[PDB]
RNA sequence: GGGGGGAUGUCCGGGUCGCCCUGGGCACCUCUCCGCGGCAGCGCAAGCCGUUUCAUACGUCGCCGCAAUCGCGAGGGGCUCCAAGCGGUCGCCGGCGAGCACCACCCCAGCCCCGCGCCGCCCCCA
């Protein structure tokens, strides 16, 4: 019934751009139990749910075409490259997998690296650029990585939790700008933007009460979307502040996606009201809209 | 509205019937000052002196100051309607619909940007920037220019084309301003708390319980202590990060090796001396 | 909507009974002020309308004692009675002890919650 995962064809004439959505039956629509999803360009998408099954879609077909496998544990997230392809896929045991998209077949390529800590659960990825990888943690660490090498570079450790009972800051949802910074949406409600060069913070912006669970950034670098488990969205303007923040949602917003092209320029958030929403990019512009 | 001094220690309330100066540093009230009816502002004099400007509710401009008692006789009534709103610089500007100086809605007020001037003027929807949610308060700062509107509401939109809501008052805000060096955004409210919002990293920190009354706060010269006015007939300058009130108002070289320099090549067969002195002063 | 009144369109008492009228009941529709408040000029005039954001700080904590006061109630007896006990509040010109740190790094277990597979038992055919 509830959103898990929202992602556009493209983001960027009757070129077919479609939206997908994973339903927390295990069901996925498309517009004009399931954990994650993303399309591929050069158009295909894959999906999981919590088992350590990475599989493909074939759509006109509608059937789970060409799944894929392997040895460690339960995929929690997973991502495409970006060009100057594969998959990179991190999971509970401390792994990062990266699957192969040679031309069309979906293997089980290699395991780069891994941490030490078998208590460092990953929970999501961005890519800071096209061969090295964002991973947020179950602890308090962001990390990056190279894939040219597969070596870990700084870790960019978060402080503790201070506003009460835990001690870890489970970082829910990690991205990245075109600026090379990164946006990391933590928990405990902050988000924090990283700086890419050196990989350390510059800013630490306390919007949310409760934590952020997704965030999306604009195609151009200029509006920032978190999203929390509170019923609370919030944007992000320019080094940064936030707007305003309207509780569009109902129960915590699960998963955001933004588009920027046809002349609408649209972000689509879901969580687990079971109600899809969709708003502009142009914030102060006109109104929002529900589908269900 | 209370006004400090250019030397800090001299604060300046105005009430309905007069005009009193405090002493900052020890006491209470210095000078009652002779100031009838028969009150929309006051400033400090900008450009030489520091002697005062008050307008009342009809043309009848006071010049008058601390210091003495002079200024006590001298209006001047060149306006015809009753004044509005009023605004020094240097040079005075004033707001009776529209200014006169030296339109849809209804005025609320006015103020006044610094030396390479601009004009910030208040309606309640509009506001009109010039160059050479309903409103309820606002403040600015320039270096160019930054607006921090309040609210009948509790939003605070800031200013520098898009608004911010820095929204948290249960009622309307009744003073919102700009913090010293900029970093901070001091507004106060209705229910007694005074808010320090962060506008950096985005927190908020106050001070919470005090006497029913916040309304019209100003900051000091420096970035130092913040007065109060207080809706209970009372001021406070509070110092800052205190919270508490100061004023109620109700060659070296190892020898081993020049010893390496002739430890081969005992006395004969050595190199040269020039060599060997090369080796020297080369290790000098 | 106060009264608005169109045999509008309604039944029940009333006339042998034709359209109908006669007392009680209401659904529809257009006016003076308001029953009530929201918009445009000067202490006050003239014309319009309807029955989503958001909540209140730091400053230092632990144990024990006194004094006023208040509560519960095992256990026993017919909503009441006694009592072992045990706590809260206001004053303590009560005293004692310690302040990062109830934290960081790691390891071994345990409470709880969650996963998956064996047994222990009860089944039904057989």
């Amino acid at each position: 019934s509830a959103i898990n995962a929202v992602a556009f064809t493209h983001s960027a004439k009757n070129i077919q751009v479609r939206l997908a959505i994973g339903r927390a039956n295990g069901d996925i629509e498309i517009w004009n139990s399931v954990d994650g999803l993303v399309w591929v360009t050069d158009s295909r998408l894959f999906s999981i749910g919590y088992t350590t099954t990475i599989t493909e879609w074939d759509l006109e077909k509608a059937r789970a075409k060409k799944h894929a496998s392997g040895q460690h544990g339960e995929i929690w997230c997973f991502g495409v490259q970006p060009l100057p392809r594969k998959l990179v896929a991190g999971t509970v045991d401390g792994n990062l997998v990266l699957y192969s998209i040679e031309d069309g077949d979906l293997k089980f390529q290699k395991t780069l690296t891994r941490t030490p800590s078998k208590k460092t659960k990953f929970v999501s990825i961005a890519f800071q650029s096209h061969n090295i990888v964002i991973v947020g943690c179950s602890n308090s660490t962001i990390c990056a990585y190279d894939v040219r090498t597969g070596t870990m570079l700084r870790q960019m450790t978060l402080g503790t939790d201070l506003t009460g009972g835990s001690k870890n800051i489970i970082v829910w949802a990690v991205k990245c700008l075109p600026n090379g910074d990164i946006v990391s949406g933590d928990s405990t409600g902050q988000v924090c933007i990283w700086d890419g060069k050196t990989y350390t913070q510059a800013q630490r912006i306390q919007s949310h009460t409760q934590d952020v669970l997704c965030l999306s950034v604009s195609a151009d670098g200029s509006k920032i979307i978190s999203g929390g488990m509170d019923r609370r969205t919030a944007v992000y303007e320019p080094r940064w502040s936030k707007v305003f923040h309207r509780r569009y949602h109902q129960h915590d917003v699960k998963a955001m996606a933004s588009f920027e092209g046809k002349g609408m320029s649209v972000v689509v958030s879901g969580g687990s009201d079971a109600s899809p929403i969709v708003l502009p990019l142009r914030a102060l512009g006109k109104e929002f809209h529900r589908t269900l | 509205d209370p006004i400090f001094s250019q030397d800090e220690r001299h604060l300046i309330i105005t009430y309905n019937t007069s005009i009193q100066v405090y002493s900052t540093e020890d006491s209470l009230l210095v000078r009652r000052i002779a100031l009838p009816l028969t009150i929309v502002s006051s400033a400090l004099s900008k450009s030489n002196p520091d002697y005062l400007w008050v307008a009342c509710s009809d043309g009848r401009i006071w010049h008058i100051n601390w210091t003495s008692g002079e200024g006590v006789d001298t209006p001047s009534t060149i306006d015809t309607k009753k004044l509005l709103d009023m605004a020094v610089d240097a040079v005075l500007l004033t707001l009776n619909a529209q200014i006169i100086a030296y339109y849809d809605e209804s005025p609320q007020s006015l103020r006044s940007v610094a030396g390479g001037r601009a004009i910030v003027a208040a309606a309640k929807e509009a506001l009109h920037i010039g160059i050479l949610d309903i409103i309820s308060t606002f403040d600015i700062r320039p270096i160019d220019i930054d607006v921090a509107v309040g609210g009948a509401r509790g939003a605070i939109y800031v200013y520098s084309i898009q608004p911010r809501k820095y929204h948290w008052h249960r009622r309307a805000v009744h003073s919102v301003k700009w913090s010293g060096d900029g970093n901070y955004l001091i507004s106060g409210g209705y229910e007694t708390v005074l808010v320090l919002w962060q506008l950096d990293t985005g927190r908020v920190d106050f001070l919470p319980h005090l006497s029913a009354a916040i309304e019209n706060i100003v900051v000091s010269p420096k970035g130092s202590a913040y007065a109060l006015h207080l809706d209970d007939n009372s001021a406070m300058v509070l110092s800052t990060a205190e919270m508490k009130p100061s004023m109620y108002v109700s060659v070296v070289v190892a020898p081993q090796r020049l010893a390496e320099i002739f430890n081969a090549a005992p006395a004969f067969a050595m190199p040269p001396i020039e060599d060997v002195f090369y080796q020297v002063a080369s290790l000098f």
